[PDB]
């Protein structure tokens, strides 16, 4: 499937899907006490880069809370604020038009 | 100090003189509208008064009995929640749109807030607007049920492990990192499903109860 | 489309601002005490009855249309429409 242009905002350039920022844990801090085991690093990493690696399949298509509660298990509560975290950065849904 | 109460009436015409079903949210802070006041704008339909009478103590029955959210309650304020999710299961019609859908909710987690789910939810969907209001209804009145059994079981909602084998049963389990992908038998049930529908399958549900 | 008829005491009105008349009288939007009941919060439940009513001027509208299209307890919005029944900016020509 030919990849089309990736395109965030340059506040963001920081962004790396192999790795957690500093501004993720401060904006997202239930996963990274370290006394819930079901909300760790690990899994905000999936949780976070299958919404991404989801939208940028395709940008042109606005990529939804519900596609993200089907696909991952995990309190939707906890889904609906990383998604708007990620909206809030143009990470996610940056090109809907 | 929020304490919503949901609210859900229910007469039958069989053992109740007349037919009633609603829902509502009730802010039980707020003492000063009138519940009789509020029933008898509800129920502009007409033994009026001896009806307005059952209605009330039915409103006031839930309203003295509802368990406000134990957290916001018994200090804890822990971030993010001791993770007890709860499974929050919709069946709504509004007209002829049904509504099925299933997703989990954390009960432990004071930050958590269904207006704001619900309203988005309206908005991916394109649901009516009408289901905003009773999406979170449903969400508050699914998480006030684990709320109230779990206090009549004198669990002190700081995190320790749910003695009851029942209720601990009922509660989704943890998510290690294998877990985060949902099997293919799980995303079929938990994702929203919106079908026409007559009132002759109406019928049908309602004759479901 | 319907041209809309209020008396001549709520020309004050305006769907876009909010008047004093409306903070005297549900102080409970205004008190900053309660996050989910703020002005942005009140014009929203109020335009939503007052816009809503004026797509039929001649169907009375109620407290039962209102809290199932709004996120509100029904308190408030009881008290709400009571306010806006009283300056007759709904249900004033039903």
């Amino acid at each position: 499937p030919q990849a089309h242009e990736i395109v965030i905002p340059s506040y963001s350039k920081w962004f790396n899907l192999e790795k957690i920022h500093s501004i993720e844990v401060q904006s997202l801090p239930e996963f990274f006490t370290n006394r819930i085991p079901s909300k760790t690093p690990e899994v905000y990493m999936r949780y976070r880069n299958f919404m991404v690696n989801s939208y940028r399949l395709n940008p042109n298509e606005y990529f939804s809370v519900t596609t993200a509660r089907r696909n991952v298990s995990g309190d939707a509560a906890a889904l609906f604020r990383l998604h708007k975290f990620l909206t809030k950065w143009g990470l996610i849904n940056y090109q809907v038009d | 100090s929020e304490q919503l109460v949901p609210i859900r009436l229910e007469f039958d015409q069989d053992r109740d003189r007349f037919f009633l079903r609603d829902t509502l949210l009730w802010n039980k802070n707020d003492k000063l509208i009138k519940i009789e006041d509020f029933v008898d704008d509800m129920l502009r339909d007409y033994t009026r008064e001896q009806h307005i009478d059952t209605i009330c103590q039915s409103i006031q029955e839930q309203i003295q009995e509802f368990q406000g959210n134990p957290y916001i309650e018994l200090n804890q304020d822990r971030l993010g929640g001791d993770d007890l999710r709860i499974r929050i299961k919709l069946d709504i019609v509004v007209g002829q749109n049904q509504l099925i859908d299933q997703f989990e909710w954390d009960i432990s987690n004071s930050d958590n807030c269904p207006e704001e789910f619900a309203e988005s939810m309206c908005q991916e969907l394109e649901l009516p607007g009408e289901f905003v209001t009773a999406i979170a209804h449903s969400i508050r009145e699914q998480v006030h049920m684990y709320h109230k059994s779990l206090a009549l079981l004198g669990y002190n909602f700081d995190g320790s492990a749910i003695e009851d084998d029942d209720i601990r049963s009922r509660m989704l389990p943890t998510i290690t990192l294998d877990d985060v992908y949902r099997p293919a038998a799980e995303s079929k049930i938990f994702t929203p499903n919106l079908l026409q529908i007559s009132a002759a399958e109406l019928e049908r549900l309602d004759k479901d109860k």
